[PDB]
């Protein structure tokens, strides 16, 4: 069959978010609140196109919007964020409940210096609507033509001509 | 019976039996063509109902 089309290695170069998972988990709710729109544009494009190769640029926007998220933490609130993700980082399951006072200090410093409200219980799991300018994929499965069905039954049912027609039976 | 009655009764019998014979030959040919091609209402062995397929957004996108 045909040749698969891989993008170049230059099309895969982006400035990586080189932080650990406890840094991401400590900043997760404010990341979902602030970096909402390009993340949801990317995931809409990702569930609609069903191809990562059709989703690179929006993905780069995700990797563009995460970094601007962290710099805006790193400029203003590096101390409560560091003290909070260290405590998140201690736990082997990375519990939020072990770290509520560092969470409260990080939320206080962020709400004072940046005005970000942490999302309540239920908010980040909502199904949201996304207004994009890319087109809807008309054939996302790349399906070819389907076979035509067999012709249906039509016409009023007349009796059997001369019955069963079984060898000598007249009905 | 009259020769008229037996004669025309015989012709009615011959019409009925010749029509039955032509229809039996057609029945053989129809069964042969439908088993060969599968495009008639007979020999329609089932395939999977596509009303069973889930069309919701799944947990992972590539599907
Ligand atoms: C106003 C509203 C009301 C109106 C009412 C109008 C009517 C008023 C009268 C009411 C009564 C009507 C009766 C029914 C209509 C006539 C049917 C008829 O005679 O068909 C002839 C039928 C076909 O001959 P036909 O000349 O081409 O057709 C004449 C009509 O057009 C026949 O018409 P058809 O072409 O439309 O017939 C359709 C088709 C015509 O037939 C065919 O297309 C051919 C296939 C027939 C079957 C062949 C099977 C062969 C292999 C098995 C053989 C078994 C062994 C034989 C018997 C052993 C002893 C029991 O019939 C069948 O296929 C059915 C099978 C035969 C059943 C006949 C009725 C039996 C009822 C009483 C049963 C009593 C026992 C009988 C003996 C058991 C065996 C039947 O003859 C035979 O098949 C030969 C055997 C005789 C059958 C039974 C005769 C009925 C009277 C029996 C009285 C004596 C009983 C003695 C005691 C018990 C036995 C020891």
């Amino acid at each position: 069959p045909g040749i698969v089309e891989l993008p170049s290695l230059e099309d895969l170069k982006v400035q990586e978010v080189k932080v650990s998972s406890s840094v991401l988990k400590a900043a997760a709710h404010h990341y979902g609140a602030q970096c909402d729109k390009p993340n949801k544009e990317f995931m809409l494009c990702r569930w609609e196109e069903k191809d990562p190769r059709r989703c690179l640029e929006e993905g780069k926007l995700v990797n563009q919007c995460a970094l601007e998220f962290f710099r805006q933490i790193k400029r203003h609130c590096a101390e409560p964020f560091t003290e909070y993700w260290t405590c998140i980082d201690y736990s082997g399951l990375q519990l939020f409940r072990r770290c509520r006072k560092e969470q409260a200090q990080f939320d206080k410093c962020v709400l004072d210096k940046l005005g970000w409200v942490r999302p309540d219980l239920g908010e980040l799991s909502k199904v949201t609507k996304v207004k994009t300018d890319r087109p809807l994929p008309e054939n996302p499965y790349h399906s070819r033509a389907r076979p035509e069905p067999n012709p249906e039954v039509e016409g009023d049912l007349k009796p059997a001509r001369h019955g069963s027609r079984l060898f000598f039976w007249t009905m | 019976d009259a020769p008229e009655k037996n004669y025309e009764r015989t012709m009615a019998i011959l019409q009925i039996e010749s029509e039955k014979a032509e229809l039996r030959l057609k029945e053989l040919e129809v069964r042969r063509l439908m088993r060969a091609k599968g495009d008639g209402p007979w020999f329609q062995y089932p395939t999977i109902d596509k009303a069973l397929i889930d069309h919701s957004p799944k947990a992972t996108p590539d599907n």
